[PDB]
């Protein structure tokens, strides 16, 4: 019912960051955890996630640079970012819905992280 | 209002199904979470297991009446039937217990179901008129217990897991049996002629040994459905040659035609309805979060609101007509929900869910109340037998069918999932209702047979 997320930063782009969503009552192992990102003056949009038997779902723009996976001991699942373009920068939440599915909208998760700040800057060094 | 027996046997009989269906809502997400089946397998293996379920009850009756008595099954069957689901929850640690303990089940229930209901028809001198009450009534209390355990066992089972869940089974099993036996006083003259002379221990042991061996033959049938379903064709095309050689019992074998229909539609809700809640249907209603399995218990409730109702508001063939255009609508309404009235995202609404789970209990309260009862009304002993045969065989395909909603653990679009749904249960609408004309058409000749 209550998802803990983790993991957010400032990273150069081209760097990596990994985020985590963990859960309190529920075991998460029944749940499609979807992340969603919202950037500044747009609306929360799928990114990826994985359901509960291992399939794996992605936003175009992610694809070959975010990964979604799960460890079912420690009862959690991560989202590794690669390649961080500054486009990538949002506010970053954790959904979970029972089963199978991973819908593309908000509307289809009720259970929801608080939100993470991720920021990827255009810094590059001094040549 | 009803006599003191009459309150031991409704609550013996909610406890009993409380633990029983604690396990149907659970079991085929059990089987592809838990056990790594595909819904494939899921749907077919919750088959065989429902069928050996519904076919054992026979057993559990005669036993009952000529072997050991009825207060002595009911222990019996209790007994048994916690000794499964302990079982069932020591199967998390040990998985290959599994089959084992779910042939115990079966046997369990087949050896208990009958008796509490004999029992009960015995509080009550044979005229009393408030037999038919307590009768709904005792229709009311298992479907308290269903909406129960359908409640919150899927809630349990996510939160705390399998194991605390079988055992709460288990445990609602001996509630039962500690409510029977303090309550043992009041039982003092009822019962079958059994049990009043001395067990026969003879007798006694026939029936574990017998019950063993049915264990183990459950266990070999829901592990290798592929024979189970070749037991089920000669046994059910040899017991109705046999009824083929030797009017009342044609209008009969209709009548056992169309239930066949309706329980393989029965069958879909903890299978296939089940998948499709989970996978296309909005998991909030009224503002609450919901387990979308939960949705399974709009089945017992509606049949608790509706059958005081309806006990308060022809005759055979037409209420069967009714209850299977009900049927009909359920699955017409569902593929309709599926069709036109889904989101960009390819989820629906639950209410849909809701009315498709009304149009199912009404099609119930009609064909399953009526038709046992009033098979024995157009009579036998041959006739059971072959009743709760095709009533399993119904089960088999009615987990045959719902294979054709099946979908691979790797789809994630409820968008690729929804239009599968409404093929298959537009389909079953279709048929059900074509059956259901048929029916209507022979409804008047078939009222001219049993006058
Ligand atoms: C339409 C029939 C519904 C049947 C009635 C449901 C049973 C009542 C719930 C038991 C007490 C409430 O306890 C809890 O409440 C929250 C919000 O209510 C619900 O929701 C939480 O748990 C369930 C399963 O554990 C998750 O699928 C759900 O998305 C999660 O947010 C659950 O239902 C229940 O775990
Ligand atoms: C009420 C009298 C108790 C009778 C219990 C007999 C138990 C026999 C078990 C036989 C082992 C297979
Ligand atoms: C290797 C796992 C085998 C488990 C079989 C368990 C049987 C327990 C009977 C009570
Ligand atoms: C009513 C007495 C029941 C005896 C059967 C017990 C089986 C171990
Ligand atoms: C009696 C009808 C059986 C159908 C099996 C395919």
């Amino acid at each position: 019912v209550q998802l803990v997320e983790s993991g957010g930063g400032l990273v150069q782009a081209g760097g990596s960051l990994r985020l985590s969503c963990a859960a309190s009552g529920p075991t998460l192992s029944n749940y499609a955890v979807g992340w969603f990102r919202q950037a500044p003056g747009k609306e929360r949009e799928f990114v990826a996630g994985i359901n509960w038997s291992s399939g794996l779902r992605y936003k175009d723009v992610v694809k070959g640079r975010f990964t979604v996976s799960r460890d079912n001991v420690k009862d959690t699942v991560y989202l590794q970012m690669n390649s961080l373009k500054p486009e990538d920068t949002a506010v970053y939440y954790c959904a979970a819905r029972f089963g199978g599915m991973l819908p593309l909208q908000p509307s289809g998760y009720a259970n929801w992280g608080q939100g993470t700040q991720v920021t990827v800057s255009s810094h590059h060094h001094h040549h | 209002q009803q006599p003191r027996p009459f309150f031991m046997i409704f609550f013996v009989e909610l406890w009993e199904r409380f633990g029983y269906y604690g396990v149907q809502g659970v079991l085929a997400v059990f089987f592809v979470k838990q056990l790594g089946f595909s819904q494939e397998q899921a749907f077919v293996t919750f088959g065989a297991f429902a069928a050996l379920v519904y076919g054992l009850i026979s057993i559990g009756g005669y036993v009952g009446d000529h072997l050991l008595g009825t207060k002595r099954t009911i222990v019996l069957g209790a007994l048994v039937l916690a000794i499964g689901y302990f079982m069932t929850g020591m199967s998390l640690l040990k998985p290959d217990l599994i089959f084992i303990a779910l042939g115990t089940i079966a046997v369990g229930n087949g050896l208990f179901k009958a008796n509490p209901a004999s029992l009960l028809s015995k509080c009550y001198p044979p005229k009393d008129p408030r037999l038919d009450g307590a009768f709904t009534l005792f229709y009311m209390s298992i479907n308290i217990g269903s909406l129960i355990a359908l409640s919150l066992a899927p809630v349990i089972a996510d939160r705390f897991g399998y194991s605390v869940t079988y055992n709460l089974c288990g445990a609602g099993l001996i509630i039962a049996l500690l409510v029977y036996i303090a309550c043992r006083g009041m039982v003092k003259d009822i019962g079958s002629e059994p049990d009043f002379r001395p067990m026969s221990f003879s007798k006694l042991l026939y029936v574990l040994l017998g019950s063993v061996v049915m264990i183990f033959v459950c266990a070999w049938l829901m592990h290798n459905v592929e024979v189970a379903n070749l037991v089920l064709i000669v046994l059910s095309i040899v017991v109705t040659i046999i009824f083929f050689r030797q009017n009342k019992m044609f209008v009969a074998f209709v009548l056992m035609l169309e239930a066949v229909v309706f329980y393989i539609l029965y069958a879909q809700m903890p299978t296939s309805l089940n998948f499709f809640a989970i996978n296309n249907v909005h998991h909030e209603i009224l503002g609450f979060s919901i387990n979308p399995v939960s949705f399974q218990a709009l089945n017992p409730f509606w049949v608790v609101l509706a059958s005081p109702i309806l006990a308060g508001i022809l005759s055979m063939p037409m209420k069967f007509t009714l209850g299977m255009f009900m049927c009909s609508l359920g699955f017409l309404t569902a593929a309709a929900a599926g069709m036109w009235f889904a989101d960009a995202q390819g989820l629906t609404s639950p209410w849909f869910i809701v009315l498709v789970y009304l149009f199912q209990s009404l099609g119930e309260l009609f064909i399953s109340a009526l038709g046992l009862a009033m098979i024995a009304a157009l009579v036998m002993g041959f006739i059971l037998g072959m009743w709760f045969l095709t009533q399993a065989a119904a089960f088999l395909l009615g987990g045959y069918v719902a294979t054709f909603t099946a979908v691979p653990d790797n789809i994630t679009d409820p968008l690729e999932t929804l239009p599968v749904y409404t093929n298959v249960f537009g389909k079953i609408g279709l048929v059900t209702l074509g059956v259901a004309v048929v029916m209507l058409l022979m409804v008047p000749w078939l009222k001219r047979m049993i006058a």
